């Protein structure tokens, strides 16, 4: 809790109302919180994604009164919404480039906590509250991506139980449960779609944990610097309110990036997207060129990586005594990759919070922004040579930028000292 | 006293059971229903496949390739030898599960120039690219890069397996019995 | 298969102010009905969408009567009967070919220098791009490397790419060395097969072109209306950025 | 705010997420608010509505993920599910007559707070938040209805586009655009499952402002006096904490009620049913011997007791020149018996809280209670004599007993001297 | 200063404006699609519908009733006095909408023998009983209890007007054109 | 219409203990198969639960064999071919004739004394009930009202009620006095119209009987689990209550 005032009801209907439920209090006191003054343009994409988690259920909804969960009838169903309902082609590509700008959201929103160090204390609730949400945004985004019963939705389908499918011994029982059945078939869409309905609104649960970690601790800032709490007339020279200052600010934002979004959603609403999927699902034949959305294939090229060849796969096998194949490396390096990047509050044993002000982390970010863009680079490329290996250097990056050398870095690190308050970073710029 | 905490026990474990108890239907829900248990065996009418010509056939679901190997192809996969291979099971439910990844082992002819296999990759259940692709000349599978020889077997890529043979077998001269 | 070369067309819908050429869908519709519909169907597309705006735009007389020569098997009688603007385009009546409702999107024509999608993003996908090469990419003779090794039933096309090649063909370590392959459709296009409503030219490119809007109008009938909101959409965010820009501007000076 | 005690981390986990995300604290303070000790058996329908709603939302979501929204195969889906899906038939049952122990649970909760006037204020945001929640439940429970598409399924949803129909002049578009045709076709089924999957997640965010309402001014108790405050020892004289004593009471009598409940479920699954549900739906015929949901009823006789012969529909037909006509007027008042419901805490003039204390109250409630059984009772029966009169007698003692009887009640009250303290009530018992 | 608060209504107005112009299209999406709006007249085949006989067909989603009214059907309608009636007007597509509601303005023939209205109750929209039902003599509602006579009229119930009839007329001898 | 009297069966399957009797379910099977199939269907029903448990529970073969002899058109390939376990018995062959898979279920057989519900608490919603009535329902003669005025193609029924009824049997005020109305469907049973394997009695009684209970269990298959499960559901909820009980009266000890 940041020195704040306490709300005091002024009119005579709110004294009627706040000794009864104090929601116009709640309000205020969050709302009002005090937040760094010195936040640059980075700190918008919380909002974008607030408005974009709105955007998906909002439009979602929507869809789901013309959609019929069917083999026979979801891809026509789609069609329909196309051709036929009013209004009802814009609103699929903006459910559909509107999930591609939820996601290019989220990396921004999460490379900046990587940089700034938002991640570090007290603000680990923060961290692994996103990464829960991470988890059931990638989750739910993919099966949404099954509905449309296209030939990459139909195949995609087939990966996900494939990839339960993979853990030895009980893969191939849970592989059944996800289908329901021996193949991906009727049974497997119609569940698919109850919870690619439910989800959003789990996700919607887990914001307001989000939203409630944020305000108790306060918002980070681009110098680490804390805000000073001795006194409510030394924070305001710190911090200013939420509202209006902030909150305007990331309105602004907001609707230039609205203002880019709906162009692209205007002119170009497939170029984010594959054409395979405007063909119907065939069981007998997979298509030569699959490529998944941009934001699985990251996660694509480590799934391929890991072939039965590469030297750090053989020696994970004679080790578990053959258990530890490459079908099961590459599931475990896959997941592995949210593993490492959900325990860097643990990893990371730099005392220092703001990146800013640390050198050697900036190299290895700024890498691992490169790395994280040429892992999706490489998604969309064949798998021959000699796109084979740089798959696998990318993805050996990875790991070691969060299990060898952030915690190596803590120790050898040369701080530089940051201003005494945010007021003189402030004042200074 | 075992009659004061006892109880402070057993009531949580019948509270317990009974989540449990309530809890378990609601997993067991989403196994495979009783219309598609029910699948049985189809019959193939292979008269017309040509030697090079491919054809696949819908079972259980997935695909099943059944392929009429061509001049190159059946020695390409005998001049294999069985410590060249990354799978020495010939994975088939026809002979022994135990029995060799032999060229002969995979195709149901001692002639072998009728090949019968799942069009399942063993990785992760796409299907493989038929005709004469990959690096062996044999299958490729596009989700990943799984190649395979010209008998169905795996040489390169992230699939564990070979290609899996139901369990096939020719009732006359001009039809398959597939299952 | 792969990812080759196009023939780029300046299509008319192309850009952010294209817009269909309503003549144009007429004449693509034609060549779809003469030609096309044989083999192929729109078992997507409904029938009554050739009178509704950003379209061929007919009069409801003409495509009351146009859909009458489909023949349609009733839903709820089982009994065949004469076609209404109601009914979608048949199935395709060729058991292997491919149903062209939305071919025109389901196929990219451009591919991105290293797979990065800067040629898509300042090209498009190309899918009616696409269309045009495979109708125009039949050549006299095939290349000198198959001459007497052709698979039977197929015909080389420079634009597709997922056909079979003859092993005589290939190079040493398993490359095809031609820049399309054999497909399995017999050229559809022949000189003046077709006779225009408005006299157009009716040759091979011509066709190709026009059946291509048409079949680019069929994936995608709100093409034109999505354009209208988009720029509608772009208008009016930028004035509410512009607003917020000026009071986001005026608000911080009490501070700093 | 009654006087508790803080909560103070104990262990050393505790410590740390204190200082991060204070749940353990908000928990803590939740679950060990003063709750008053004289509650009897009728204190417990709360709890037991928490139970349904997770009930109907757990079973409801399996459900789904076998149901089809498709005027060709919802019907047979629900088959499927029967006589295919493991254990479908006990889900089935389950979230069918959980509905209707979810509505047994309101009324009797209602009827709760109607007697011990727990409407009167402090607790109007409570009640009016309770309403709120009423209408959602009574919209999302047809709709749910709507989805097997059996002939009560579709002729119900004609109805209801119809009550909407029933506005002057924009009620005809209106019933157009609900149906999304001239008739109910799949344009309705389809955006009746959307909604009736939105609404619940509505309804439990309106139960966490419920939940909230009555924490912040304290549950009321059968006799009305307030708790002390003054010190938190004669709190605790007044009052016991929620947990455990009344969680494990009212989860004492959940398991009761599930007790019944699953025998209702286990042995007689249909008898709170209509037979005519398990019939493919007709548009070309209506069955002769309709009947509601035994919670809808009451609302159906009220929309056909005022025929176009009763007086008073004649004095509003002359009054408004004909605007007010017979299908008006039953669509008004149906949705006029919420209305006076909700408007209670203004109507009712009585300054004594309790009714237990309330004299001539307690003979006016007993026959609502009675009025709220016959109105259920004769929704069932034929239109003909005698029961046309009988609804319209018991349709008339629902807006007399809150618009004229309450506030008159007030004035000529004889009430009795409540008890000095909540103590002095709980030592005779 | 027209700088100062204009930029502070402005910049809600567009907000309300953005609020409003992202409201609506999600608000008319719920209307009917094309696929509805273009549907078209029937022909029915009436050559075997004996006197006492209903014949219900379906048109623009709701039922269409035909009876062809026997003699006691057509003299209970031209009994009924204007003054009698609960609704005076005949709800008529053909004839005009100020058309009283008499017998011969409810059927198709001067005869009165073919009685072809909608088979919707005008209350809420539920299908009448057909044949001989209610107190008189006509169609009886089970879903409120709306009691019509032989000439499609209402009597007694909640429902306000008479059963709309459609634009229909005989195209030949032997059938009747819906629409 | 309305709801009137029924004769009261001592169904196997009713009662909490109650469960169906494998052996007439296989004569109810032999009834429909034999009567009552020319006419009704039941579209809903799979032909595999013919051996699953809690059924008639024949030999996997028999249901083989049995499911032969009806005709099913191909959901994939469009031409008929012999009926699967896998595929539900076929549609009504007769357009009218009501499906009988939910028949069971979607009839009441008792009705409360003024509509209070009270019959079918004690006695249950009388499906099944109402079936055995309707067959054995049809008198030799009409009611003496409609001696001589029975519509061509209809039939009395004592216990059926949606059906048209004659004005001369009507009363005064509208009110039909016969106990029925008139169905569409002739008396479908007579006696000895089928010969059971093991000579069991073939009268109309016995018929009516094992074809209601073999209705029952079509449109409640899973009847006998739902009751096992209830029971014990209720076994656990009741120690679950005795337990909470007993913790709760001790830990209300210590305040009164
Ligand atoms: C039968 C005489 C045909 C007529 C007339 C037309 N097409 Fe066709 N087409 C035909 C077949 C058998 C196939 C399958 C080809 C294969 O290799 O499997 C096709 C395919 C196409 C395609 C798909 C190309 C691809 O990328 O896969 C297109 C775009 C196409 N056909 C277009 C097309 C047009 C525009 C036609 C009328 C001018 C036309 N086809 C006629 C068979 C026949
Ligand atoms: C044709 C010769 C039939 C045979 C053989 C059987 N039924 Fe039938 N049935 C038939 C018709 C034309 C109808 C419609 C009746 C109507 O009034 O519209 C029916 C109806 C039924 C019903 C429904 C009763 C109700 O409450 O509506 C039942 C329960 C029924 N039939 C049962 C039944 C049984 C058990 C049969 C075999 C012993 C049987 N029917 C044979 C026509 C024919
Ligand atoms: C629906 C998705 C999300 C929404 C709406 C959201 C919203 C917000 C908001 C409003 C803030 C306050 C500061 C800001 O606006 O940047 C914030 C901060 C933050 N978020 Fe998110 N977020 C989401 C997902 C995530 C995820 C998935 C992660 C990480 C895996 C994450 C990590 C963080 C961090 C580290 C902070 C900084 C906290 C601080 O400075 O105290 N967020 N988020
Ligand atoms: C909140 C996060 C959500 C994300 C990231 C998301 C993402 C997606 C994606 C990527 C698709 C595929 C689009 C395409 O292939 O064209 C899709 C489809 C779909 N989604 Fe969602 N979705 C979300 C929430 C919801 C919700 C809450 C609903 C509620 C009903 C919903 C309903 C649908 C439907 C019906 C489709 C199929 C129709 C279509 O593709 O246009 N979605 N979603
Ligand atoms: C899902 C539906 C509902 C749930 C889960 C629910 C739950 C609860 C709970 C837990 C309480 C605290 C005391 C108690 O347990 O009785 C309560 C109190 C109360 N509820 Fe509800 N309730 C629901 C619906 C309603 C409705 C529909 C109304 C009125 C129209 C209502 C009116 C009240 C009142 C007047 C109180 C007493 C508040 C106080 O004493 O401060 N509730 N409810
Ligand atoms: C307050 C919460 C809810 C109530 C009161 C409710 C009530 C009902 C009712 C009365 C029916 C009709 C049952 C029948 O006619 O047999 C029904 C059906 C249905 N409901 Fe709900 N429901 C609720 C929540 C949900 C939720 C959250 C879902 C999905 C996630 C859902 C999915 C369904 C489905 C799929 C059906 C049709 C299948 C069936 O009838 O068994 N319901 N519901
Ligand atoms: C970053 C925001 C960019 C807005 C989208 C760019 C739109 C220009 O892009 C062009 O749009 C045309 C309109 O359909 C398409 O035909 C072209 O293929 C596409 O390249
Ligand atoms: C209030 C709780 C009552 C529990 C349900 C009563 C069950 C007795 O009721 C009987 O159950 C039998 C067994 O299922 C059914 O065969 C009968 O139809 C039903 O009437
Ligand atoms: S799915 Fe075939 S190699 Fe991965
Ligand atoms: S719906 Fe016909 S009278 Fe009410
Ligand atoms: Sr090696
Ligand atoms: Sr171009
Ligand atoms: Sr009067
Ligand atoms: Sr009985």
């Amino acid at each position: 809790g940041i020195p704040h005032d306490h709300y005091e009801p002024r009119t005579g209907i709110e004294k009627w109302l706040h000794s009864r439920l104090p929601i116009v209090a709640l309000a205020y006191d969050t709302i009002m919180i005090p937040t760094p003054r010195n936040l640059n343009w980075m700190w918008i994409w919380g909002v974008v994604l607030a408005f974009c988690l709105v955007l998906q259920i909002v439009t979602g909804i929507v869809l789901a009164m013309h959609y019929t969960p069917h083999v026979d009838l979801a891809f026509a169903s789609v069609e329909h919404i196309m051709r036929n309902v009013n209004g009802g082609f814009m609103l699929r590509y903006l459910h559909a480039n509107g999930a591609s700008l939820f996601f290019i959201a989220v990396y921004l929103h999460i490379f900046r906590g990587l940089y700034y160090g938002s991640y570090k204390a007290p603000r680990e609730v923060t961290w692994i509250v996103g990464m829960l949400i991470y988890l059931a945004m990638m989750a739910t985004a993919f099966m949404g991506y099954v509905l449309p019963w296209g030939q990459m939705s139909f195949w995609g389908a087939t990966v996900i139980t494939g990839l339960f499918g993979a853990i030895p011994g009980i893969g191939h029982s849970i592989q059944t449960w996800l289908l329901g059945g021996p193949a991906v078939d009727n049974a497997t869409l119609n569940r698919f779609f109850s919870l690619h309905y439910l989800l959003p609104f789990v996700i919607a649960a887990l914001v307001a944990i989000h939203i409630w970690a944020f305000h108790s601790t306060g918002n980070n800032n681009p110098t680490g610097v804390e805000v000073r709490r001795t006194s409510k007339a030394e924070a305001q020279k710190d911090t200013v309110p939420f509202w209006p200052y902030f909150i305007i600010k990331d309105v602004f934002a907001l609707a230039v990036v609205l203002l880019v979004f709906f162009a692209i959603v205007g002119f170009m609403p497939n170029y984010l997207g594959h054409p395979d999927n405007y063909i119907e699902a065939n069981p007998l034949s997979t298509p030569a060129h699959i490529v998944p959305e941009w934001y699985f294939l990251p996660f694509y090229a480590i799934l391929r990586a890991f072939t039965a060849d590469v030297w750090v796969v053989q020696i994970a096998n004679f080790i578990s005594f053959g258990i530890i194949d490459a079908k099961f490396f590459g599931v475990l390096a896959m997941f592995g990759a949210i593993l490492v990047m959900a325990l860097v509050p643990w990893l990371d044993t730099s005392p220092v919070r703001s990146g800013r002000y640390r050198p050697m982390f900036k190299i290895y970010f700024w890498l691992l922004a490169a790395d994280f863009v040429i892992l999706t680079w490489v998604g969309a490329q064949q798998t021959t040579f000699p796109y084979d290996w740089i798959s696998l250097i990318a993805s050996a990056y990875w790991f070691a930028y969060f299990l060898v050398i952030l915690p190596i870095l803590g120790a050898i690190e040369k701080p530089v000292a940051p201003p005494a308050t945010i007021e003189e970073d402030f004042n200074a710029h | 006293g075992t009659r004061r905490d006892f109880l402070y026990y057993a009531t949580a474990g019948a509270g317990a059971v009974a989540t449990g108890a309530a809890v378990w239907p609601l997993i067991n829900q989403m196994n495979p229903s009783a219309d598609v248990q029910a699948l049985a065996s189809i019959f193939v009418d292979v008269s017309s496949v040509e030697p090079g010509v491919q054809l696949t056939v819908k079972f259980l679901g997935k695909p099943i390739f059944i392929r009429r190997r061509t001049e190159a192809d059946i020695e390409l996969g005998r001049s294999v030898q069985l410590g060249q291979l990354v799978d020495t099971n010939a994975r088939n439910a026809n002979i022994d599960a135990g029995a060799e990844a032999t060229d002969q082992n995979r195709t149901l002819d001692e002639a072998g120039e009728w090949l019968v296999m799942w069009g399942v990759c063993t990785h992760l259940g796409c299907v493989p690219i038929g005709g004469v692709s990959g690096d062996f000349g044999g299958w490729f599978c596009p989700c990943h890069g799984s190649h395979y020889d010209s008998a169905g077997r795996i040489r390169k890529g992230p699939a564990p397996e070979n290609l899996p043979i139901p369990l096939a077998k020719f009732i006359d001269e001009t039809t398959i019995q597939l299952g | 298969a792969g990812g080759g070369h196009v023939e780029d067309v300046p299509f008319s819908f192309e850009g952010p102010f294209g817009t269909f050429d309503q003549h144009q869908l007429q004449r693509g519709l034609q060549v779809y009905t003469e030609v096309c519909a044989a083999c192929h169907g729109m078992k997507f597309v409904p029938i009554r969408s050739l009178s509704e705006p950003g379209g061929p735009e007919l009069p409801e007389d003409q495509v009351r009567a146009y859909a009458t020569q489909f023949t349609v098997t009733d839903e709820e009688t089982g009994e065949d009967r004469e076609g209404k603007p109601t009914d979608h385009f048949p199935h395709s009546a060729l058991e292997n070919a491919p149903d062209l409702s939305l071919m025109a999107k389901a196929r990219a024509g451009f591919h991105g220098p290293m797979g990065t999608g800067i040629s898509q993003l300042f090209n498009g996908i190309g899918g009616p791009e696409y269309i045009y090469s495979v109708l125009t990419g039949f050549p006299e003779e095939p290349p000198k490397c198959a001459e007497g090794h052709e698979p039977d039933g197929f015909y080389y096309n420079r634009a597709f790419q997922n056909g079979s090649v003859p092993d005589t063909c290939k190079d040493a370590n398993g490359v095809k060395t031609t820049a399309g392959s054999w497909i399995a459709m017999p050229p559809p296009l022949m000189d003046d097969l077709v006779e225009y409503a408005d006299g157009h030219d009716a040759s091979v490119h011509a066709m190709a072109e026009d059946v291509s809007a048409f079949l680019m109008w069929a994936a995608e009938p709100k093409l034109m209306a999505r354009k209208q909101a988009g720029f509608t959409a772009v208008m009016f965010l930028t004035v509410l950025s512009v607003l917020l820009y000026l009071t986001n501007k005026r608000l911080w000076a009490g501070v700093k």
